[PDB]
């Protein structure tokens, strides 16, 4: 079984650092697998169901 | 609120979630406007079998008369879709299988399963069904291929 | 010289994390920690402070 | 309700003339490229396509646009309104050269075929020339088309061959305009023009086979029955056609390319950027209508 | 980031791989530059910051 | 009780009331344009609850 | 198996009167910007003048009218919410799940509006600093005329 | 208190800033890389 | 940024990213000989026993 991505809403962490430097052009040639974008439409928490 | 949901009658499997999961976001036509409704209408096969020969102009033609409707939800009991008013703002999210760029200002028009039929067909076998999905095309190859069919 | 830890961190599923790893398939790392936002203490913003 | 404002900044101030020719078009539909309020010069009229100009890619490109209607010219900036489907607006008659429109017509929007005077205006302030559609009745508008397909094709028979074609029959047929009750005397000098007649001739030889090669493959009991009828339409010259002259590979595209020129000729003018007038004042110029979209 | 504002199209893709060379050919084998070098103890200083 | 539950879904659902300015008389039309204009100055600004104002509108057509 | 962390950046901005750009504007933030259109103040400027004794006409004051305007900068941020967001901040909730996906909706909207209210500090300094571009004429030009 | 860090040029002195980083979290191009 | 120019104003963005461990496996040897562990048991026997 391999590890998943899931956009469940899980109460988020705050880090000292920034994340933000070259992630629109990593996004496009992949620099990390597994991922995925939110436009601003569903950019949200999920509604929780189980 | 517009949303519409379907039973799913017996049950279903776990091969054929993960095969309805990668559908997900597609417009299917179905055939009435009511809230609740089974699996008998959803299928674009319901013209188009496989025992039977197809006829792509009457699945076309079927085509313009049902109305369409954008999946969200898929489970394991039901098929929760969403409908589409006939002068509606909404979203169409580009999942159809020969890709075809699209750019803003363009113009779209629904075709039946023109190029593949077996993408297009996946078979539900827990209920005696099989549900068929069209294409969502710019109308430059919208015409071009009906142009070519006759 | 440098300071730095002398041992390792600890990770124990003891307590409320072992009934989901136990019933469902799954397990948290620091159950207690994450369960003290979502439910003790509802719509906190996150802030690195 | 909603917001429908598109607000037009412009880098640099208007002219004192060239402010006062816009004053004038302050009820005037415009194409615009994109929908959202904030844009520059650059974005509206016909002049992202039209600033030697082509029928056709203007004609497909008004029913893929966002269409506008002015409503404020003040010396910096200019301010317009979003027109969407099925949506109240009023619209004053200013189009040069005028036409007279009327109550409970059907107003449809053309590309200008007129000259560069009653169709644009051009700025020097900003090195941008902005152009106006030709929003003409709807039946008046291909009445005004298709005397001027017309003139465009009989002048070019005079210029291979000057024996064949009369000026003066020419233009006491062609320049009148009767629509209303009422005489509009056109001004014609026709490079718009050219992709039609170049797409209309090239259908023209391929019908005659095109309409025998499908009634001979279609021929059977299960005739439908109306087709009995037009069997005896068709001349005597068009049923004398040997169609074993032409290669099987030769008869495929005298098809396919026949029916791509059937469709995208058909396609234009059953194109339906069009809006329908419901209240009209002769006099004040001033017309309600709802736009309604294909 | 410079060099990417604008995004990976296919001018910068060859703007780039002209410099893989230039700094391949330029800089690498840096500590045994250090000796042939009158400035020195200076380069290494920027070459390894 | 339960039916006292939905009395609240009901009457935070409805559309607001459209309002009624009386032009006959003298003080009741200083007390029905202010409301519009209080009103609707709440409709405008950023804030989380006069987003929350301007959502509850149905634009319902003639 | 496991879920071993949760991490997300958290946006932090330095505003525009915090900035160092500020030392080279003056800021005077007023109430409603939409009341006055055009803003054309007018100064009457006077240069002093060196007696001379030489044989020209004598020399006579000056005064030199500049007219200075006010050139306007438009901004807009777009959001965009969610209609099932929308729906479950106006419904009636009482159970703790119901709590805690109403606090989904209000983490969403105050986040979503303080992205476009993030956007528009953001909109100060671009557009302060596009205004410093467009009167800055290069070195070479300048360095003669400013002798 | 306005933090910046200034240098003195002969006899004035002057801050120096770069925005580079406000502009590169939002992945649009900084206007002084003509 | 938002700025007012004829751009089209972009919405808000969000990415997710996954990660996930990477298992290691070590191995080692030890013999242990025949008569080593046969004499680890007996005993009370002479002094060199």
């Amino acid at each position: 079984m391999e590890a998943t991505l899931e956009q469940r809403p899980f109460p988020y962490l705050a880090t000292e650092a920034n994340l933000l430097t070259q992630i629109k052009e990593s996004a496009a040639d992949g620099l990390f697998k597994s991922f995925q974008l939110l436009l601003g439409k569903d950019a949200r928490e999920g509604s929780v169901r189980f | 609120d517009k949303s519409i949901v379907v039973n799913l009658t017996s049950r279903l499997f776990a091969d054929e979630l993960a095969a309805l999961q990668s559908k997900i976001g597609s417009v299917l036509p179905l055939g009435d406007c009511h809230r609740l409704q089974n699996i008998q209408a959803l299928g674009l096969g319901c013209v188009c079998s496989r025992e039977t020969s197809p006829d792509y102009i009457q699945i076309m033609q079927y085509l313009s008369k049902c109305t369409l409707a954008v999946l969200e939800e898929v489970r394991p009991d039901s098929l929760r879709l969403t409908r589409m008013d006939p002068s509606d703002n909404l979203q169409i999210k580009n999942v159809y299988a020969p890709f075809f760029q699209w750019d803003s200002n363009t113009q779209l028009a629904v075709l039946p399963p023109l190029f593949s039929r077996k993408d297009s067909t996946i078979v539900l076998e827990s209920n005696g069904f099989d549900i068929v999905f069209p294409m969502v095309v710019p109308q430059q190859l919208g015409h071009a291929i009906l142009q070519q069919l006759l | 010289a440098m300071s730095g830890p002398a041992a390792y961190a600890s990770y124990v599923v003891r307590g409320a994390n072992l009934v989901t790893a136990v019933s469902y398939g799954r397990a948290m790392r620091n159950f207690e920690q994450f369960m003290a936002r979502i439910v003790d203490h509802p719509n906190a913003l996150p802030s690195v402070e | 309700a909603l917001d429908k404002s598109i607000v037009v900044n412009l880098t640099s101030r208007l002219f004192a003339d060239e402010l006062a020719a816009l004053q004038s078009k302050i009820g005037s539909v415009l194409p615009l490229g994109d929908c959202h309020r904030l844009q520059n010069i650059q974005a509206l009229g016909l002049g992202c396509v039209c600033s030697s100009p082509d029928y056709i890619q203007i004609m497909q490109y008004l029913s893929k646009c966002t269409l506008a209607v002015l409503e404020e010219v003040r010396p910096d900036s200019l301010r317009l309104t979003r027109m969407d489907p099925s949506d109240n607006l009023q619209i004053k008659n200013v189009y040069a050269p005028f036409f007279q429109w009327d109550s409970n017509t059907q107003l449809a929007v053309l590309p200008p075929l007129f000259s560069r005077k009653d169709s644009t205006i051009v700025l020097e302030s900003n090195g941008f020339d902005i152009v106006f559609p030709m929003v003409v009745p709807q039946q008046l508008g291909h009445a005004i088309l298709q005397q001027l397909l017309v003139y465009h094709i009989y002048s070019k028979i005079s210029a291979g061959a000057p024996g064949d074609v009369n000026m003066a029959e020419l233009d006491l047929y062609t320049t009148n305009v009767s629509f209303m009750g009422r005489t509009y005397r056109l001004d014609v000098d026709l490079r718009v023009l050219d992709d039609l007649s170049m797409y209309l001739c090239i259908l023209s030889a391929l019908v005659p086979r095109g309409c025998l090669r499908l009634l001979t493959a279609l021929v059977r009991h299960d005739r439908h029955p109306l087709t009995e009828v037009f069997e005896g339409v068709v001349p005597d010259e068009v049923t004398r056609i040997d169609l074993d002259q032409l290669s099987v590979p030769d008869d495929i595209t005298r098809m396919r390319v026949m029916f791509s020129y059937l469709q995208s000729l058909s396609s234009i003018f059953n194109l339906g950027p069009r809006l329908h007038v419901y209240a009209y004042s002769a006099e004040t110029l001033a017309a309600s209508c709802w736009y309604s979209p294909r | 980031p410079v060099y990417s504002e604008r995004g990976l199209k296919k001018a910068v893709k060859s703007d780039m791989v002209s410099m893989f060379k230039a700094h391949l050919i330029e800089h690498s084998f840096f500590l045994d530059k250090a000796e042939l070098m009158t400035r020195g103890k200076q380069y290494v200083l920027t070459m390894l910051s | 009780e339960n039916a006292a539950r939905l009395g609240r879904q009901v009457l935070g659902l409805l559309p607001p009331p459209t309002h009624r300015v009386s032009l006959t008389r003298g003080p009741e039309f200083a007390r029905g344009v202010r409301d519009l204009l209080s009103k609707y100055a709440a409709s405008t600004r950023p804030t989380v609850g006069s987003l929350h104002e301007a959502l509850r509108q149905a634009p319902f057509r003639q | 198996e496991a879920l071993l962390g949760v991490y997300t950046n958290v946006v932090e901005f330095v505003k525009f009167l915090e900035t160092a750009l500020a030392a080279a504007c003056v800021n005077t933030e007023f109430k409603d910007l939409r009341r006055m259109i055009d803003g054309k103040i007018q100064f009457k400027i006077s240069m002093p003048t060196i007696a001379h004794g030489d044989g020209r006409r004598p020399n006579k004051q000056r005064q030199y009218i500049v007219m200075k305007a006010c050139n306007k900068h438009h901004i807009g941020a777009e959001i965009e919410l969610a209609a099932a967001d929308i729906e479950l901040l106006f419904a009636e909730k009482e159970t703790p799940l119901d709590f805690t996906e109403y606090a989904g909706a209000i983490k969403t909207i105050t986040s979503a509006l303080q992205f476009g209210m993030d956007a528009l500090e953001r909109g100060l300094v671009d557009t302060v600093l596009a205004v410093k571009l467009r009167h800055a004429p290069p070195v070479f030009i300048l360095k003669t005329l400013g002798d | 208190r306005i933090a910046a860090s200034l240098v003195k040029i002969g006899d004035k002195f002057v801050a120096i800033e770069s925005l580079q980083r406000m502009y590169n979290e939002t992945q649009f191009p900084c206007p002084l890389n003509r």
